[PDB]
């Protein structure tokens, strides 16, 4: 764990950090300093990661409470899988009115990575089920999976797996758009629609491609991003990070 | 994905 601190990965590399790895942080409103991975770059950028996925070593069918406290394990060089927590992305996203983008970083199976930008990310407090917020797509690769996705099942299908503004669900706390419980079916916790677009808590298949058959429901429910690939196609990697939107 |  690095010495410097401050109130995100930011600040942090303002302060001179140099290197990746774990440092504390201490956004406004935390009771306590809490640890997280900074990825620092060349250029003096500090991005907070909050979600990293890259070997299926950790099982994100977790329940609320395990959502709001964060799971799986930190490392100093970036090799594992975690959630932060859904209270300490919430802290850090909605601290001093900051405005943070967040970019989510896909990698697929073939060594080809994309990304998505959001700009003016938030994630409420848990009084609203942890709600997120952007204000509007910034741009990349990868695109805009949580606008929504023309699937083809119907013509609401895209109204129906937009996630602007989606409160969080997990199995056991149904917060969705949704009759049934998408969390629940798709093994997931995330910010659940009619059910999703892009998934990146979803089950990890080895080698991307899956199919219907491979879900007990008929349910695509791997590690999606349908506006880069297929539903039916499970990225290798995934990263969920925040930075301050001018460094972008 | 969507549902019916
Ligand atoms: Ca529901």
């Amino acid at each position: 764990i690095h010495d410097i601190t401050g109130k995100d990965c930011q600040d942090i590399a303002n302060k001179g950090a140099k290197q990746s790895g774990l440092y504390f942080i201490k956004p406004l409103k935390a009771n306590q300093q809490f640890l997280v991975y900074c990825e620092i770059d060349g250029s003096g950028n500090g991005w907070t990661v909050f979600q990293k996925r890259l070997d299926g070593s950790v099982d994100f069918k977790k329940n609320w409470i395990q959502y709001k406290e964060g799971f799986g394990h930190l490392s100093p060089t970036g090799t594992t899988e975690f959630w932060l927590g859904n209270e300490k992305i919430h802290l850090i996203s909605t601290q001093s009115a900051i405005p943070y983008a967040l970019r989510v970083e896909l990698e697929d199976w073939n060594g080809r990575t994309s990304t998505a930008d959001y700009a003016m990310f938030k994630v409420g407090p848990e009084a609203d089920k942890y709600r997120l917020t952007y204000a509007y797509f910034a741009g990349g690769d990868a695109g805009d999976a949580f606008d929504g996705f023309d699937f083809g099942d119907d013509p609401s299908d895209k109204f129906f797996t937009s996630h602007n503004g989606m409160q969080f669900s997990t199995w056991d706390n149904d917060n969705d758009k949704f009759e049934g419980n998408c969390a629940e079916q798709d093994g997931s916790g995330w910010w659940m629609n009619k059910c999703h677009a892009g998934h990146l808590n979803g089950v990890y298949y080895q080698g991307g491609t899956y199919s219907k058959a491979s879900t007990p429901n008929g349910y695509d429910n791997g590690i999606i991003w349908a506006t880069w690939k297929t539903r039916w196609y499970s990225m290798k990697k995934t990263t969920m990070k925040i930075i301050p939107f001018n460094r972008l | 994905g969507p549902r019916p």
